[PDB]
RNA sequence: UGAAAUUUUAGUACCUGUGAAGAUGCAGGUUACCCGCGACAGGACGGAAAGACCCCAUGGAGCUUUACUGUAGUUUGAUAU
RNA sequence: GGUGUAGUGGUAGGAGAGCGUUCUAAGGGCGUUGAAGGUCGAUCGUGAGGACGGCUGGAGCGCUUAGAAGUGAGAAUGCCG
RNA sequence: UAUCCGGGAGUCAGACUGCGAGUGAUAAGAUCCGUAGUCGAAAGGGAAACAGCCCAGACCACCAGCUAAGGUCCCAAAAUA
RNA sequence: GUAGCGGCGAGCGAAACGGGAAGAGCCCAAACCAACAAGCUUGUUGGGGUUGUAGGACUCCGAUAUGGUAGUCUGUUAGUAUAGUUGAAGGAUUUGGAAAAUUCCGCUAAAGAGGGUGAAAGCCCCGUAGACGAAAUGCUGACAACACCUAGGAGGAUCCUGAGUACGGCGGAACACGAGAAAUUCCGUCGGAAUCCGCGGGGACCAUCCCGCAAGGCUAAAUACUCCCUAGUGACCGAUAGUGAACCAGUACCGUGAGGGAAAGGUGAAAAGCACCCCGGAAGGGGAGUGAAAUAGAUCCUGAAACCGUGUGCCUACAACAAGUCAAAGCUCGUUAAUGAGUGAUGGCGUGCCUUUUGUAGAAUGAACCGGCGAGUUACGAUUGCAUGCGAGGUUAAGUCGAAGAGACGGAGCCGCAGCGAAAGCGAGUCUGAAUAGGGCGAAUGAGUAUGUAGUCGUAGACCCGAAACCAUGUGAUCUA
């Protein structure tokens, strides 16, 4: 008995097309423009699913910095007097704290200045 | 296997005893399945074709050259790949019958009567004589009864009337004593029978 | 249609109990002089068809 | 069984390899016939007995012997069997071919002696084999020839 | 009034370098408001064409001959009419 | 069913589990109070994919088990439009 | 994890790096072997970019942490130690 | 797929036995006899007689019989094909344009097959089951008439029993059999037998034995096939499918011609197909109106995508970016209401997909895009695994009966149970060998078989496309020589 497939081929290309939406042009409307770039479009997000992580310590550490040498103090001697003085507060905690509490920020800096 | 009889008129007779060797046995359901799908297979008729690339009216022209144009190589206007075009393979005519080993064909259906014995789903009669071909009066010994299901009714050769009585009505299926079949039997989900139908298939059998 | 037997194998083979293949031996027609008599008594003994041999060959002499 | 309850027993149906139909079937994009080649063409390969050339296992070996038209094969009755038979009997082809011992009386029955006889026996066949001989005589039976 | 070849998608710079070894697209640096019109033709290893040179195929075709094997004809003989 | 340990990159390729389509047999159920199909949705499933709604539409179609295949397309200088 | 039996394959174009030799002009991203690795079939981090080099083997999620090679003046995280 | 054939290669490949389906056997020349004729034979007619446990003519004995027919527009008779007739049972509520749907109580069935009917109908219709029917022409089968065949027992004194024939040589073919040891059959050529104490065959050939009697002819049935007709069926197609053709298709069109060869289906239940009015030259619109519905109005059911537009929320004219992803301000909306949707300034990272490659972002190949179509299938066999049945017994094939079925019957045959050897032959042993030797192959160790299913292989186009080419018909000198 034959077979045609009518609504398998359009259901499935209607999901990609779905995915592809905000894409310039082509890329919105055609299966294969699309497809090829909803791959790459996945790729990138696997990819970039990981340099988010990288990208935000990153970030924090960078104001972790700022806020220790308007102390006098750098992000390296800062970190290594907390692990001596055995304090485990996160880089994300710290700059956060670094960014609305400058006065708990200051005063694990003068932990760290004592540790040192 | 006692089996109660039963009257034409519903009341019951009595009891008939049957062969362990057929009524009561343990099931094969695999056994039952090979039959199901074999006997199905069978009904299957198998007419069915498509026309090759040979068989199709056309071709022989190359349409154009191998070489030159800009167009891709064909070389028949029938080819698979064409608006027309022969079909690949697609179906043949072809038989899906196959016989299959004889105990295994008898155990099926030892098996098949030993599970409506074990499920009580047989009926058993000691008459079924009408003087004319009614089907009411059938329908008024099935209410008798009781029945309400679908129902197999095997007869004894020759009971021309009675089967004709059943013959129209749809949840009944009909059948004489030698065509009785597996496909038939498992249908149905009870089995009315009379004493001499059940006696031809204990000798057959 | 069923098989044809390679009827060049059946006339150089032999079937066994276990199915294996029995088979005369090479270097053992013409040219003697040039052998030396330990071969050409071990070359008169009847030896056996190899395993990945029988496995290239059975298709063809799978019954006989 | 009901119809609308069917099952087989597991393994005895297998689903069917489908071939060319994507690539995570595996089975996919060359149909397991791999890159360039030979073999990965339509009505490829070759002979079943070919080695490229090189001189075939059957061409390099020498034919051995003939066929006697006149030979004589014989059914086998290896005198375990007719530990059957009641004592003091009749053993004929027809009684082995009603049992259904020997169905194919190729050019007689012969019978040998491999397995230990319990029994009298006045059995008669085309030939018998000495050993065989002994053992019936011993246990008390007697030998014919049809 | 109204085509065609072509066309993976395109918001389609330059130098140096890299890299399937000659980059509009990668890197680093530099330059450059957005959209067009007429002109030119350096590049897109531009288009057209499954390289015609070359090599391969236990491919093909035509042709030659003291390649092989045959043959129509020509000739000689025997026999029949 | 749970606890622990160890592992789970992958081409050719081998093995096993599946999703989906058309049809059939049986069972059961849904449709002018609006089926299939079309379309939009911010939904569920590990994946193939599956529902539920809104609009369109106007008559046939699902669900369970099993079976049979013209059973799944993005490329063929592919064919037709 | 080895062996034996049997089913099914694919592979017979390999490349570079380091060490050992040949041919070479002890030239070649050359050629041919051995040996080990990597690629092929391997993403990721460094080498600017960079299959083949150094570190390291992606089952998934985390706006958590410790390290590797390589690095810490800015681009660009970390010492103007 | 045996025995054999075969560059002993590739491959080719029987027959008989056995089982079944169907069944039927008959004529003539010749010897001789009678008649006619020319010129005792020898042409014609009739009679006679057709064979191998040899037969017939011929010489003697009685039947006048007895059965059959593969014949006849001899007729009748019966049936059947080609028209046809009849053929039961339901009305109301809800929805709705319409009821066949829903609910209610019923009815009917030798009829619940199917189709149509304003939607899905056992009870509305056509019909179905069933029961009747042919003036006329055919056909089939019987029954009578006609017609044609149909004899028995001894002898073999003698005669006949298929002549340029069988056979042989040369050359070639067909036989499974390729000259090979090549029987058998047939064609050409040349030569060239006997005939009942005879002749041919039994795979060179001779002898023996057995079987048969050519060189003359006919013969139904089972078997193959379907342009067609009737009745039908489909786990066949459903408008790129199925016939090339569902539509006025071998058409339009191309070609000198042979020849090739398309595309194109669907309003609505019913045309009820838009009276009339307005714009306009008309077409085409807009109202009105039919209709359940007109975004169902001839491009007519549904009406995707590419593509072309209109408007609108956000963004965009110091920016380079395989065009995305991740983070994110601002703005605007409000969901299958849940760590919401859309947009996106700005920043970080990031060289498409396929193929083929040692390696491709690749300046190596393919794709303009969208939609459809489009590639490991089947038959017969082999083998392995899984499953089932049975088990050292497992199983039927063809064919018959029977729904185009299952099933029963059918044991012929197939595999396995005993192998070893070239073979004779022996036999749990056998072969080699002088050999109780040793060794090889085998057994004591043990399990197979039927079916299904899947992987794989073979033969068939065998996975899909793609050559130049080869061969065999035919068509072309309206161009040009
Ligand atoms: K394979
Ligand atoms: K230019
Ligand atoms: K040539
Ligand atoms: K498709
Ligand atoms: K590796
Ligand atoms: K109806
Ligand atoms: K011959
Ligand atoms: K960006
Ligand atoms: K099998
Ligand atoms: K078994
Ligand atoms: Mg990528
Ligand atoms: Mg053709
Ligand atoms: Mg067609
Ligand atoms: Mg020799
Ligand atoms: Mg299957
Ligand atoms: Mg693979
Ligand atoms: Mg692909
Ligand atoms: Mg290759
Ligand atoms: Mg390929
Ligand atoms: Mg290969
Ligand atoms: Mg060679
Ligand atoms: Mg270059
Ligand atoms: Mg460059
Ligand atoms: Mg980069
Ligand atoms: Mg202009
Ligand atoms: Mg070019
Ligand atoms: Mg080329
Ligand atoms: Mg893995
Ligand atoms: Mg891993
Ligand atoms: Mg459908
Ligand atoms: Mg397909
Ligand atoms: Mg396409
Ligand atoms: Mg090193
Ligand atoms: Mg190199
Ligand atoms: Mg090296
Ligand atoms: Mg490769
Ligand atoms: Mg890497
Ligand atoms: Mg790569
Ligand atoms: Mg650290
Ligand atoms: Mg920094
Ligand atoms: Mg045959
Ligand atoms: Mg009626
Ligand atoms: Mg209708
Ligand atoms: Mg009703
Ligand atoms: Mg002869
Ligand atoms: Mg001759
Ligand atoms: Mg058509
Ligand atoms: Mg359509
Ligand atoms: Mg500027
Ligand atoms: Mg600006
Ligand atoms: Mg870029
Ligand atoms: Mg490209
Ligand atoms: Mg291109
Ligand atoms: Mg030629
Ligand atoms: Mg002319």
């Amino acid at each position: 008995a034959r077979v045609k497939g009518g609504t398998v081929t359009r259901k499935r290309r209607k999901k990609v097309l779905k995915l592809a939406k905000g894409y310039y042009g082509s890329k919105h409307t055609l299966f294969k423009s699309a497809k090829e770039q909803v791959m790459n479009s996945y790729y990138y997000a696997f990819r970039d699913r990981r340099q988010k992580k990288r990208d935000f310590r990153k970030l924090w550490i960078a104001r972790i910095n700022a806020a220790a040498r308007m102390n006098g103090l750098s992000y390296s001697k800062l970190m290594h007097g907390l692990k001596l003085a055995e304090i485990d507060i996160n880089r994300k905690m710290l700059a956060d704290l670094a960014v609305n509490d400058a006065a708990a920020f200051t005063a694990l800096a003068e932990q760290a200045k004592d540790a040192l | 296997p006692n089996v109660a009889l039963f009257k034409q008129d519903g009341t019951q007779n009595g009891e008939i005893t049957l062969n362990e060797e057929i009524f009561g046995i343990e099931p094969n359901e695999s056994v039952v399945y090979d039959a199901i799908i074999m006997q199905r297979a069978s009904l299957r008729q198998g007419t069915h074709a498509v026309k090759n690339r040979s068989a199709v009216r056309g071709g022989g022209r190359k349409p154009w050259r191998q070489k030159g144009t800009g167009r891709a190589r064909q070389g028949s206007i029938r080819s698979p790949q064409w608006r027309g075009g022969g079909v690949v393979f697609g179906p043949t005519p072809r038989s899906y019958s196959y016989k299959f080993p004889k105990k295994v064909r008898r155990l099926a259906m030892k098996s098949v009567l030993s599970d409506k014995v074990a499920e009580n789903n047989l009926v058993a009669v000691e008459g079924l004589s009408f003087d004319a071909p009614k089907t009411k009066e059938f329908k008024q010994v099935l209410a008798n009864l009781s029945i309400d299901t679908k129902v197999l009714v095997v007869l004894e050769n020759g009971n021309d009337f009675a089967a004709l009585s059943a013959r129209n009505l749809p949840n009944v299926s009909v059948v004489t004593s030698d065509n009785v079949s597996v496909l038939d039997v498992v249908s149905a989900n009870k089995v009315l029978a009379t004493q001499t139908a059940l006696t031809q298939i204990e000798e057959v059998l | 249609p069923k098989q044809k037997t390679h009827r060049g194998l059946a006339k150089r083979v032999k079937r066994t109990g276990g199915g294996g293949l029995k088979r005369g031996r090479a270097f053992t027609s013409h040219r003697f002089h040039g052998k030396t008599k330990k071969q050409r008594r071990q070359l008169r003994k009847a030896s056996m068809v190899a395993k990945g041999d029988y496995k290239r060959i059975r298709q063809q002499l799978a019954r006989m | 069984m009901k119809l609308h309850e069917l099952k087989p027993a597991e393994g005895s149906r297998q689903v069917r390899n489908r071939v060319g139909r994507g690539t995570s079937s595996g089975n996919g994009k060359t149909a397991g016939r791999g890159q360039k080649g030979q073999k990965a063409r339509s009505g490829g390969g070759v002979r079943l007995g070919f080695e490229g050339g090189q001189t075939p296992l059957f061409r390099r070996l020498p034919k051995r012997g003939f066929t006697n038209i006149n030979r004589k094969d014989y059914a086998v009755v290896n005198l375990d069997t007719l530990n059957r038979f009641e004592d003091g009997t009749e053993v004929t082809p027809v009684v082995l071919k009603e049992a259904g011992i020997v169905k194919n009386e190729k050019a007689g029955i012969k019978v040998l002696a491999d397995g230990e006889l319990t029994k009298k026996l006045t059995v008669k066949a085309a030939k018998f084999s000495k050993s065989a001989q002994e053992a019936i005589e011993a246990a008390g039976g007697s030998i014919e020839v049809i």
